[PDB]
């Protein structure tokens, strides 16, 4: 007569996507609407169950929240799980799941090993996936010509969930495993000046596409260091991998946008520099569901969470945990239909698999896989005015990239340079 | 380390990638 | 008035050094002599309960045990917990315990990350660690000259608990920490022929002093393609980390000891070749009480555990279980003697770091860090007979290396090769 839903996310912290003042209101949202739509199980009374993953530092756990999640399941035996969103926090719980045979459904947890789903078993992620960036630069790679060699540099602060690490990670292998091209790879850390020297030397000895998964004042700082250097996008091209696009403003409003701006003085040669400089993002929604549902977001963020939910592209996560909620109770909808109960995880979550779904985030498609597929924008730069836009669009699902407002990708040269040099890295 | 020391759960050896590896 | 003792372990797979068919019997002849012993909790009645850290395949999880430990744990409310050994078994259930402010007990986790006792707090290890092996290999190289340049090749198979990645990691790690020298190192895969010439190649082109962590046969093998290749005792010294000595046969019997035949017709070849080989093990236990307490474990394990316990080094992790658990009630005792309880994991936790005690394995002394110092073993063969023998002690309390029986460390040049080519290694 009523469905329990585990909740285990950071119920205090609100840095993270995912959030509990952040997924709260907008899983509140999926309920409500749950409520008044007599064809998504009705009669039920959808109750949920909280959980923290943060420890007690406050920051998520790889043991707070497999013990919330123990806790919740003893306690209320529910019928689902929802989150957790860190890497480190989901890989235990999914695990505890998986053997309990309960449905898991994350927005987060976008690391490679999440899709072994023969070990996460009845875990569907309704949000980004790291492969799937993979499947966006292997798109990439495809269109521009780049089939030889790829440099990627990565950095991480010490104690995190290590998100560069898995971005790079998911985007390694994927890419290896469809062009089998050779992708170098160096890890550094941001604070440390030693690594410096280290890299802009091997950014010119390992290679010409390069991609670097940073804070935006480290990109920024690299680019300023390649300026110097006599790296220019005659022959370099730096993909920032900035999938929240943490080194834009949101795309409601604050035109324009520039990344470079800082205010040190440096700006008029960090433009400059920018020159040879793109960023890879998620892709904000289009569709007008999404700024409705934003406007909501914001007003029940604010009202019964205390909380001031700003724009940007992290909101895609409580979205996708909105749009991934009200695909489960369709699931268990139909699998009630048809005789089922609501603890049959394997038909329900079948169910949900290869699947093509509208929600606020418009077009969502789950992969066979069980993994959303995920769309990705590209932003350059005009070089008149100097600020970046998106000129380039990937839909995951169709894996198929699209000129935006009929812009053309800047190069120097007038077409991009080869990832390979003249005669040799010598 | 690029590639010692980081965690003892399997999600983050599954590629290495800080690692000197032929697999 | 009475004690309760959580045990996750491998409760049905045999398999493992720290499997229960061999650490069950030692440990019942610790709680044995806990009760013929007076100053040993008098009155007491300690009794276990059992958990097993394999899941349904029976190979030690990442999940069964981090389950079985909370199952034991609100449904017993332990005092102690006794292992797991398996790195991925223990790091969950060490960070449960650590958070649930009750002692670990285990004679295996070996790895590096285990002694972050800042994370794992109330973990006192009473077995081996790699750390302590790289303290052996730095005594080593301040012993011989080795100041600048050694190579490391380890192998895993794929889904297991990673050992020789954790054993290499941790010299890498130690050693890089006292000697700052460079360590290369290489991961491959045995059973994969095309990682052959790449080792080969690597092994003349990034270092002359190797330590190779493998099967017995990778390293025979190995050593057979380094011979095919003109690599001998003059410039390269390739040293075997077989810790539990799998390469030989136990040090009670089976006189002598040839790592290199094997009946294949190729055992010609394979003795001049591992005249440039040297083995690396653990120490067997001198002591007389030792030989005592495999006589009685082999007896007890025979008889209410149906399993045979054959000789070898593996036996020295159910002695440690054993001295380990008799270290802790001596802590419990005194801790009970000063007003304590059982429940002051951190008194008792102290009462057995830093602290020198007289087991079954003879001396053996928990550190500052609360880890067992390691003594460690050098085999090398006589020229004169082909069999390897023991030449070379490390006690690893006094970080002092002795020689053994008046032997001496065997140089087809008579003194140890250069870790340094002659003009560079171009
Ligand atoms: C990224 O690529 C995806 C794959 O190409 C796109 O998916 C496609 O999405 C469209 C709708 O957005 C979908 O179209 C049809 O889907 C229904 C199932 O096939 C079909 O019944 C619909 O038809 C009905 O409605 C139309 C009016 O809309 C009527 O004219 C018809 O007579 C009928 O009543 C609808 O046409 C595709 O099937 C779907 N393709 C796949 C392979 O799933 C994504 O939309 C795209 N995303 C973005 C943002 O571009
Ligand atoms: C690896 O190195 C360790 C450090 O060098 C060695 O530890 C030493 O072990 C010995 C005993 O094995 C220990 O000796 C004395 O320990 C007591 C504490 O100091 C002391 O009270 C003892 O003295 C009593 O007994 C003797 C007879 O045995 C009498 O003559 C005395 O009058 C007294 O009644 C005992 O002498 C060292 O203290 C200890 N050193 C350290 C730094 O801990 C390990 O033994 C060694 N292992 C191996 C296998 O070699
Ligand atoms: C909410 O979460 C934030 C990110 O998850 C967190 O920010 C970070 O706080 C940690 C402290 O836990 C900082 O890191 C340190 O971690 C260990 C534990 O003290 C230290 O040993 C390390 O040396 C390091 O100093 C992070 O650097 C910091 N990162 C950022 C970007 O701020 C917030 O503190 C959390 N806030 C609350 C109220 O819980
Ligand atoms: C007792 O433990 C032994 C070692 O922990 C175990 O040996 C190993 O068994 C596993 C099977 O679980 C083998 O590996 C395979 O693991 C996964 C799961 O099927 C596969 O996808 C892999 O491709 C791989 O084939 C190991 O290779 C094997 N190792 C050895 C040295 O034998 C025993 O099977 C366990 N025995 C019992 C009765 O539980
Ligand atoms: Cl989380
Ligand atoms: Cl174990």
């Amino acid at each position: 007569s009523d469905l329990t839903v585990a909740v285990v996310l950071p119920l205090t912290n609100t840095s993270y996507p995912w959030s509990w003042a952040r997924v709260g209101p907008a899983v509140e949202l999926a309920l409500a609407r749950v409520k008044a739509r007599p064809d998504l199980l009705p009669g039920w009374t959808v109750r949920m169950v909280l959980g923290s993953s943060e420890n007690a530092a406050g920051v998520c756990s790889d043991t707070a929240a497999p013990l919330a999640a123990v806790d919740l399941k003893w306690e209320h035996s529910p019928a689902v799980f929802l989150g957790p969103g860190c890497v480190y926090s989901a890989a235990p719980v999914g695990r505890f799941t998986a053997h309990w045979r309960v449905p898991l459904l994350t927005a987060g947890a976008p690391a490679l090993g999440i899709g072994v789903k023969d070990e996460y078993a009845l875990t569907t992620r309704t949000g980004p996936s790291h492969v799937k960036l993979g499947d966006f630069v292997t798109a990439l790679h495809r269109r521009l010509g780049w089939e030889h060699q790829a440099l990627v540099l990565y950095a991480d602060r010490l104690g995190d969930d290590r998100p560069c690490f898995f971005i790079v990670e998911g985007l390694y292998m994927r890419v290896r495993e469809r062009l089998n091209i050779t992708v170098n790879h160096q890890e550094f850390v941001e604070g440390d000046p030693d690594h410096y020297p280290k890299l802009l030397r091997a950014v010119r000895r390992k290679g010409r596409v390069i991609y670097i998964c940073s804070s935006p004042d480290a990109f920024r700082n690299l680019m300023l260091l390649a300026l110097n250097a006599g790296l220019t996008g005659e022959d370099y091209v730096f993909f920032h991998l900035d999938v929240f696009g943490q080194s834009l403003k949101s795309a409601q409003g604050l035109v324009p946008q520039k990344p470079w701006e800082r205010g040190d003085g440096q700006d008029r040669s960090a433009r400059q520099a920018f020159q040879a400089a793109k960023i890879i993002t998620y892709k904000e929604p289009d569709n007008p569901e999404y700024l409705e549902f934003l406007k909501q977001l914001k007003l029940l963020a604010d009202k019964k969470f205390n909380f001031t939910v700003e724009d940007g592209l992290k909101n895609i996560i409580p979205a996708s945990f909105h749009d991934g909620l009200l695909l489960y109770v369709q699931a268990v909808t139909e699998t009630l239909a048809q005789g089922g109960t609501v603890t049959d995880g394997e038909n329900i979550t079948q169910r949900m698999w290869n699947r093509s779904f509208q929600g606020v985030t418009g077009y969502l498609k789950i992969d066979r896989n069980g993994d959303r597929d995920t769309d990705f924008s590209l932003w350059d730069m005009d070089p008149e005015t100097g600020a970046f836009r998106v000129v380039l669009n990937y839909n995951g699902t169709s894996q198929e990239l699209m000129a935006v407002s009929e812009h053309k990708l800047y190069w120097p040269l007038g077409y991009p340079p080869p990832d390979v040099p003249k005669c040799g890295f010598d | 380390s690029s590639c010692f020391g980081g965690r003892m759960d399997r999600i983050g050896a599954q590629s290495g990638l800080g690692c000197n590896s032929f697999r």
